[PDB]
């Protein structure tokens, strides 16, 4: 009874677990954003160092890929290439030049990302009417803005990381949003 | 229960399961040392996994 | 007079942590018994499969060092 | 006159406990066979759910080299990494740059990346108690050193 049992838990927290939701958890702490416990953003008071935010990227850019990748989404406008420490992004029309988004350039990666957080956004609106995200986004402004009205850039250039860092966390809680969308339509299944 | 006690005979207030961290529910003239359940979301990390047996204990 | 409880008791206020150093499964069914050896360089656990197991203490950084069947 | 007794109420002992004995080990049986259903649609999960994890997130494949996540990320098959120990060693006391994406330090760093991670995900979905307590940070942060990195 106690081997039935313990299976028997195995079965329901497998059942209740999706692929996604096992290989990728998403939470936060203050200002903090974290995959698999991996800060994106650095609060001002605390020396983050920019390995675990290219870390946080390697993981972030993985999630976003494979949701697509297993949703069948095409990406229109760049390919994300993921590394633990040495994310970047190649363009489907222009590969003669690139940016990373690793840190220790920069800029036209986190809105390159961004625009494939929007291609995604756009095929998971185009499932249910029912769908919608928590953070507005402007890729063309390179922002982030909130609803529940503050606006913040993902760019750090002219700005600073307190406004950044909420800025990654409102992007990441967006796609907190969209996996438990993928996993409600597979997990049944 | 498959829940290891180390009970400390000398101060048993002491007394502490080994076989679980806290993620576990914490706890006649003869002197009896009882236990009591204690009458107690965030992903603060990931859920470890249960190291304890998951099965009758035998022996020690 | 000087009969010893243990050949070697545990350390000065010892207190057992709960961390696992080996996950063993080599037995096919219920272990019995676990007798450690008095020198404690070996330990054997029997089971309801009819082995009995012996293992090496000093190896608990695992293999059962010995089998018989 | 109370031996009689207790020979007819141990007689009766003997038959109600042999009764009780048979079945319990009938219901040991049966639920045998329930807890082998119970594992084989364990079995059945984890390798379904194991095989969609490798075909979505972590691909596998071998190109000699193995690739994880797609062919940007690879390692050689013989384990020879006596190549990115040498460039470690050789930049540890001579640094150069990282004049490309493409170099050792960058993929083979990826590499054991995702596959700390891929062993933690299997091992949760197969609940095997890894021997080693890793996790993937090991592999994230500065360049490892020798010492912690072999």
């Amino acid at each position: 009874e106690n081997q039935m049992r313990y299976a028997q838990t195995q079965l329901d927290k497998l059942k209740k677990t999706n692929v996604f939701n096992a290989t990728f958890h998403i939470w936060h702490s203050g200002q903090f954003g974290t995959i698999n416990n991996f800060r994106l953003g650095r609060l001002p008071s605390v020396p983050v160092e920019w390995n675990e935010i290219n870390a946080a990227w390697g993981q972030t850019v993985l999630l976003l890929h494979a949701l697509a990748n297993k949703m069948g989404l095409k990406f229109q406008r760049y390919r994300l290439v993921p590394y633990g420490n040495h994310s970047y992004l190649e363009s489907l029309t222009d590969k003669s030049k690139e940016l990373p988004l690793y840190c220790s350039k920069f800029d036209h990666a986190m809105v390159a990302f961004l625009d494939c957080v929007q291609q995604f956004k756009e095929e998971v609106e185009k499932g249910e009417t029912r769908f919608c995200l928590p953070y507005r986004m402007d890729v063309e402004k390179g922002k982030i803005e909130d609803t529940g009205g503050g606006s913040y850039s993902i760019k750090t250039q002219f700005n600073s990381e307190e406004q950044w860092t909420k800025a990654l966390k409102f992007m990441l809680t967006n796609l907190k949003w969209g996996l438990a969308w993928v996993s409600s339509q597979f997990y049944n299944k | 229960d498959m829940k290891i006690r180390f009970w400390d005979l000398a101060y048993p207030e002491r007394s502490y399961v080994v076989a679980g961290s806290t993620s576990s529910p914490s706890v006649e003239g003869t002197e009896v040392v009882q236990e009591i359940q204690n009458k107690q979301t965030p992903r603060r990390g990931p859920e470890s996994l249960p190291v304890g047996h998951h099965d009758i204990i035998t022996d020690v | 007079e000087n009969a010893e409880w243990e050949s070697k008791p545990p350390p000065p206020g010892w207190r057992p942590k709960g961390l696992l150093v080996a996950h063993l499964h080599e037995h096919k069914s219920a272990v019995n018994r676990i007798r450690v050896s008095d020198e404690h360089s070996l330990f054997a656990t029997c089971s309801n499969d009819g082995t009995v197991k012996i293992w090496n203490s000093q190896k608990m950084e695992t293999r059962s060092i010995l089998t018989y069947s | 006159q109370k031996l009689y007794s207790r020979a007819q109420r141990h007689q009766e002992k003997k038959e109600k406990i042999q009764r009780h004995n048979r079945k319990l080990g009938d219901l040991v049986e049966k639920k045998t066979i329930d807890l082998r259903s119970h594992y084989e649609r364990l079995a059945n999960l984890r390798r379904s759910h194991i095989l969609e994890l490798t075909s979505v997130i972590f691909p596998i494949e071998e190109v000699t080299s193995i690739s994880i996540t797609g062919p940007w990320i690879s390692l050689p098959n013989n384990g020879d990494y006596s190549a990115y120990y040498s460039w470690v060693e050789e930049k540890k006391t001579t640094q150069g740059p990282d004049m490309e994406q493409s170099n050792p330090a960058y993929t083979i760093s990826a590499a054991l990346c995702y596959a700390t991670q891929l062993v933690n995900i299997l091992s949760h979905i197969l609940d095997v108690n890894l021997p080693k307590k890793l996790c993937n940070s090991e592999f994230c942060g500065e360049n490892l050193s020798k010492q912690k990195f072999t």
